[PDB]
């Protein structure tokens, strides 16, 4: 035995617990946020800076509170659209969508119903894959064929809509069999964007704030019950509004946007 | 130069705007707009500002030059009946009149507007003809049931309780029109006449 | 290729209408876009006119607006917040707003008013130059049929009308006017005829169309009397819109501060349903 | 093994532990100057290393920990599942809008399980008997007007339905007043809730059924006898933080943090220094940890593979009645926890009657007398070098923002489903299409003037008809 | 609750120029007064205010053909 350090014991550890398998070769500390594969997730006043949402709330139109001056508020016509556009693809079948979401609805196919060594098996041989090269998905294909015509699967995919939103739901059924954490999903981070951050919401309460068009359209249609092929953000451009009014703006910046 | 169908689809919406930030509708809609000369086929409207390329087969994701035509704010925002009003500028209204073809009530509703906004004389009328199309806007509400008179909610009710098929939909959208208003179309109409009578008388 | 925006297309032939005169078929398109012509300046007056109508429109909807908001104010809230007490700090500096608003409302239906005033006058002499142009423009037609009847080169009569008139669309004698440019006019009207040297028809042509000069030469004198007074009609208008929004925004701003009373969201969304125009319409 | 500790001294040989032994709490013991807070976030690192957040509640005063512990969880990837409640800032200075965001927000009151009973039981620890008797009461009251009351829970509006003459108006007036233009009413409330703040008010020795004006100078002295620790406790936490605390969607609630395997870091201003409300502070984080591990916790779920541990650094100032014992409901959870004071017979001066059990029912204790420490095993005692991860400073320490989405409301839901419940009656039936044929004396006339032109030209035709029309009328 | 007469009159005054004010005066008076008991008093009252809509429409908007040409009277 020897004496360890931060890269000795995750090179070691690596395989014990395989959702550490992409992030030990790189180095992330020596690198910077909001660039690369691996970026931190954005403030909604960067959001709405770098989508171009932003106006100054002329009087009369928009009432401002008295206790609150040199802020800015949000265009809902673009809100509204790009709030749309941040939901993902249709959802008309498991057998076609993305390949980095056929191989996290069987993980959760497989832990729904209780068979939770093969989902962890798929998890691990998936994670090796990952980190040799490019990831292939066919080795979750034994398992979706098997729980795609199950009860609680039918009908956890039958009360939703959208993909994202159908992936998140199964994700909310299948952490009620023990624990399913998001840190297992560090594949799917430079894969995938919005999905790792829909995966990565859920649960919460407060969703970040590149998914708020999938996170508010699963709320409107759990508290509903329903299926719903209408977008339902009109509650998340507010929420914007709402944190979009807290960053003080400096004057410099202030008198740069326009109305 | 076809006609104008209010068609509730549900992922149109979604590729349109999704394609109007892109640089090939862009470069597409400069190129129509040189080939048709700023004029709406659905209503014959000639302006520079505020003019928008839709399809006529429904694919958003295909644009080729032919399929791609060139209409009005009134007669492109006919085509997503789902999200009018919600969708920032733009509003409508749904009204019951048979004496009209859609594509003749944008017109009159042209006139209307140029006759209301920009006055010479006119005002009276317009206003007259505009009252008793919002009556029949009210007329709408008691058959199709309260709180439905916005196209908005009856796209939502529509597209939500599963019809796709254009024999139900053009037995549920007959004797329908959808009239633009005018207090959210308050912007583009004063910045067409502006600009008119800044072009004009100089 | 040049066109012209249907909502000035509709303003302008709906206006060439009320003045009587509606003899151009596709002239009217050629003639109302080129700025060097006379039909746009027989439009210049009254355009101006109705772009001042548009601002007066806004200014209007905001006192309206105003007025409504102090309606609401004035039903409930005067007598509830007794003196000496939470309202009388605030319900003074009201009846001070209630003041300028009425005072502001009478000067806005004086301005009402002077407009009125200003287009009927317009519309009046600007009809009555329409139809002494049009009964001179018939008689210099038989004029210059029975010049043109005797000429070596034989032409219609219909003809050398339409050349008569690109010929005063093409360049103007309504500015501009002197002794060479009408000799231009001339020769523009000889080179879209095929060829006429006329030393004696040349003089002719200016004895005979010195009434169609005298028409256009007390047509420009009136145009700029009307533009003296519509450009101070139009900042009249602007400086009386700013005004109105300031008086919106005081009151809003006092009414936000009242402890026991407050506007309900709904009837003031109906009443500020109209209020979502653009405020720099105005240059 | 599954966790590293450290390396022994005298041979030269590593000495893991197991999941088992883990989930048995453990302990260390060592002076503010033996090095325990890097060793903590050694520990934490261990912890990280295989997937779980840890929980770290600090109180010795540091605010160079978050600069250590960002740079160990940007090190590992996964820089989205961190949280930070800062409760070592200033005092009310943030109002209206802020220049930068400084915190993650914390609102224990929103989520709630009706096990907030529980948890403002331990935040408090017959007048004691009778307070918690008034405090549930009061907690059953406040969770179903939160459940469909315009109502929103906090620190502040039960700070507000401390007093009396307000709970008066609740029991007597049967009316519910709040800080804002309402009037609810008690009428369509059912019985059982309002029963037992009657009950409450029963017991009290001075009571007037008729007015308030001679019960309160009754009984105000017993009022405050019984309530003034909760309202000290209260105002404290409701008025020096008020963007952690005031807000209505908390970003972290410990049911998620523990039940996703997210990281929460909170720091605490100082424990050895004006304690009265520092360690309410910390006592709050621990309590809400505590209430909805044991009691919010809701066919059958399974163990945790990987351990998960609450990284306690001063579990002496701050404290709650049996944080040491795990129900049946969290052992699927892989819980655990590391609890850590300055020195023992000072952890004897720190808690009374309970440093006897945390001693009894943690297993690992590592004494760390002053090359890092030695571990107390139950069996034999080692001679070992803490494990030691210096972790590289980051550049910018940016805190993650989130939203605030809602459901959307009740009043427009239930609209929804009803038109879409009427819309599907007329889609069925099969006689949907309007025929009724309604006439004005306009409509008719405007299409009489469209009809009648010829000209191709939409918009000609449509001028023509506006000037047939005016001069028709 | 019922205003004053004081300030009805000033509401009369507030509103004297434009026409939609005073229909906005008596639309909303007719509001707050079917909400009211709605007294025969109150219906003079509503009388009083339709005669002053009445006449705020017909001294206020005259149009007399002011674009052809026809000045005011
Ligand atoms: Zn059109």
């Amino acid at each position: 035995r020897k004496t360890y350090d931060m890269k000795s014991l995750r090179a070691q550890e690596q395989f014990n617990w395989p959702a550490i398998m992409p992030i030990v070769k790189e180095d992330l500390v020596s690198q910077d946020v909001n660039k690369g594969p691996w970026a931190m997730a954005l403030t909604p006043m960067e959001f709405a800076r770098k989508y171009n949402l932003l106006r100054k709330d002329d009087a009369l139109l928009d009432n401002p509170v008295p206790g609150e001056e040199m802020t800015a508020g949000i265009r809902r016509g673009d809100a509204k659209r790009v709030f749309t556009m941040q939901l993902g693809p249709y959802w008309d079948g498991f057998e076609r969508c993305s390949p980095q979401a056929y191989a996290l609805s069987a993980v959760f196919m497989a832990r729904m119903n209780r068979d939770r060594d093969a989902a962890n098996n798929i998890l691990k041989v998936l994670d090796k894959t990952f980190v040799d090269g490019k990831p292939d998905f066919s080795v979750a294909r034994p398992v979706m064929k098997k729980y795609q015509n199950s009860e609680l699967v039918q009908e956890v995919v039958a009360k939703h809509a959208y993909v994202l939103t159908v992936i998140a739901s199964l994700l909310e059924a299948a952490r009620e069999d023990g624990v399913v954490p998001s840190s297992e999903f560090l594949w799917l981070k430079p894969v995938d964007r919005r999905l790792w951050y829909m995966l990565n919401c859920v649960g919460r309460q407060t969703p970040y704030s590149e998914v708020a068009g999938p996170f508010a359209h699963w709320k409107a249609e759990k508290e509903m019950g329903r299926r719903s092929l209408v977008p339902m953000i009109d509650e998340a451009i507010r929420a914007l509004e709402i944190a979009v009014k807290e960053v003080r703006l400096t004057p410099r910046q202030m008198e740069e946007l326009e109305p | 130069r076809c006609e104008l169908k209010l068609i509730a689809s549900p992922g149109s919406w979604r590729l349109y705007s999704a394609r109007k930030i892109d640089e090939r509708f862009k470069s597409y809609e400069q190129k129509i707009f040189q080939r048709d000369r700023y004029t709406c086929q659905f209503c014959g409207f000639q302006a520079r500002l505020y003019q928008d390329i839709v399809n006529l087969d429904g694919d958003y994701t295909n644009n080729r030059l032919s399929n791609l035509v060139t209409a009005c704010c009134f007669c492109a925002q006919c085509f997503f009946v789902e999200s009018v009003g919600v969708g920032g500028y733009g509003g409508g209204t749904l009204i019951y009149l048979p004496e009209l073809t859609q594509a003749e009530l944008n017109s009159l509703c042209h006139v209307l507007f140029c006759a209301i906004t920009n006055d010479t004389g006119y005002k009276s009328s317009a206003q007259n003809i505009y009252r008793s199309f919002k009556f029949r806007s009210q007329i709408v509400e008691e058959k199709f049931g309260e709180g439905t008179s916005d196209p908005a909610i009856f796209g939502q009710l529509m597209i939500d309780s599963g019809v796709n098929s254009e024999e139900i939909r053009e037995k549920l959208f007959k004797n329908i029109r959808l009239l633009p208003s005018r207090a959210k179309f308050r912007k583009q109409i004063e910045k067409w006449a502006a600009s008119a009578l800044e072009e004009i008388a100089d | 290729s040049q066109w012209l925006s249907t909502y000035g297309t509709i303003t302008a032939e709906r206006i060439l209408g009320r003045y009587n005169i509606s003899l151009p078929q596709d002239e009217i398109l050629e003639a109302i876009n080129i700025p060097s012509s006379f039909y746009r300046h027989l439009l210049q007056i009254p355009l101006k006119n109705v772009l001042n109508g548009i601002v007066i429109q806004q200014a209007s909807d905001y006192h309206v607006y105003a007025q409504k908001l102090l309606i609401d104010y004035l039903l409930s809230g005067e007598s509830s917040k007794e003196p000496d007490s939470q309202g009388a700090g605030t319900r003074e500096s009201l009846e001070d707003e209630r003041q300028r608003l009425v005072q502001l409302g009478d000067e806005f239906h004086k301005l009402e008013l002077e407009q009125d005033n200003l287009i009927a006058s317009s519309q009046a002499s600007l009809m009555k130059i329409s139809i002494d142009w049009n009964t001179k423009l018939e008689t210099t037609l038989s004029k210059l049929n029975s010049l043109y009847k005797n000429t070596n080169s034989k032409i219609k009569k219909n003809a050398i009308r339409k050349a008569l008139i690109k010929a005063f669309i093409h360049c103007d004698l309504v500015k501009d006017q002197s002794q060479k440019n009408k000799y231009q006019l001339i020769d523009k009207l000889n080179q879209t005829l095929a060829v006429s040297v006329g030393a004696e028809l040349k003089e002719s042509i200016l004895t005979n169309l010195s009434e169609l000069f005298q028409i256009l030469e007390a047509l420009n004198t009136k145009l700029d009397e009307f533009t003296d007074r519509t450009n101070h009609l139009s900042q009249q208008a602007k400086s009386f819109r700013t005004q109105f929004y300031e008086v919106i925004l005081r009151i809003i701003e006092l009414i936000k501060l009242l402890p026991e009373y407050k506007i309900d969201p709904a009837q003031d969304a109906i009443n500020r349903e109209p209020l979502y125009f653009d405020r720099t319409i105005g240059e | 093994g599954i966790t590293f500790f450290g390396n022994d001294r005298k041979t030269g040989e590593e000495l893991w532990f197991a999941n088992d032994d883990m989930r048995t709490h453990a302990l260390i013991f060592g002076s503010t100057g033996s090095g325990k807070t890097e060793t903590l976030v050694s520990l934490s690192y261990n912890a990280l290393v295989q997937g779980s957040g840890f929980i770290y509640v600090d109180g010795k005063g540091d605010n160079s920990l978050y600069a250590k512990v960002f740079s160990m969880v940007r090190s590992m990837g996964r820089e989205d599942d961190l949280l930070l409640i800062n409760f070592m800032t200033g005092a009310r200075d943030i109002v209206g809008p802020q220049e930068k965001r400084l915190s993650n927000t914390l609102n224990p009151f929103c989520q709630g399980s009706s096990s907030m009973l529980t948890q403002l039981v331990v935040s408090l620890m017959m007048w004691k008997g009778r307070a918690i008797a008034f405090v549930e009461a009061l907690m059953r009251l406040l969770v179903y007007m939160r459940d469909e009351g315009a109502i929103l829970l906090d620190a502040n509006t039960i700070r507000n339905y401390f007093d009396l003459q307000r709970l008066e108006s609740i029991v007597i007036d049967k009316v519910f007043p709040r800080d804002d233009q309402e009037s609810v009413n008690i009428e369509t409330i059912p019985k059982l809730v309002t029963d037992p703040l009657r009950n409450y008010l029963n017991t009290l020795p001075g009571y007037n059924k008729e007015k308030k004006g001679k019960q309160v100078s009754q009984v105000l002295e017993q009022h405050g006898f019984i309530t003034m620790q909760l309202v000290r406790s209260f105002s404290s936490l409701a008025d020096t933080y008020g963007h952690i605390i005031r807000t209505n969607l908390a970003e972290v609630d410990f049911k998620d943090v523990v039940l996703n395997r997210r990281i929460l870091v909170v720091l605490l201003p100082a424990l050895e220094k004006s304690p009265d409300e520092l360690s309410n502070l910390g006592k709050i984080i621990v309590s809400s940890l505590k209430a909805m591990m044991a009691a919010g916790l809701g066919r059958k779920p399974t163990n945790a593979p990987t351990p998960y541990m609450c990284i306690l650094d001063e579990y002496g100032y701050y404290a709650v009645q049996g944080f040491a014992v795990v129900p049946a409901q969290a052992r699927s959870l892989g819980f655990s926890a590391i609890f850590a004071g300055q020195d023992l017979p000072a952890f004897q001066k720190a808690s009374k009657e309970e440093a006897a059990s945390i001693g009894a029912n943690t297993n690992i204790k590592i004494c760390m007398k002053l090359g890092e420490a030695h571990i107390f095993f139950k069996s034999k005692i080692v001679r070992a070098r803490m494990f030691y991860a210096n972790p590289k400073p980051v550049k910018q320490l940016k805190i993650n923002q989130f939203l605030k989405v809602e459901p959307p409301p009740d009043d427009y839901l239930m609209k929804l489903q009803k038109q879409l419940a009427s819309f599907q009656s007329i889609l069925e039936s099969g006689d949907l299409s309007i025929n009724k044929a309604v006439e004005n004396e306009e409509i008719t006339l405007i299409s009489k003037a469209l009809k009648e032109s010829t000209i191709v030209e939409p918009i000609e035709r449509g001028v023509a008809a506006l000037i047939a029309f005016h001069g028709q009328n | 609750t019922l205003p004053t007469r004081d300030a009805l009159l000033k509401a009369m005054q507030v509103g004297e120029t434009s026409i939609e004010a005073a229909e906005y005066m008596a639309t909303r008076f007719e509001q707050i007064l079917t909400k009211a008991k709605l007294l025969p008093e109150c219906n003079d009252m509503l009388e009083k205010i339709k005669e002053y809509a009445q006449f705020v429409k017909f001294k206020l908007l005259s149009s007399a053909q002011v674009w052809s040409g026809q000045e005011r009277p």
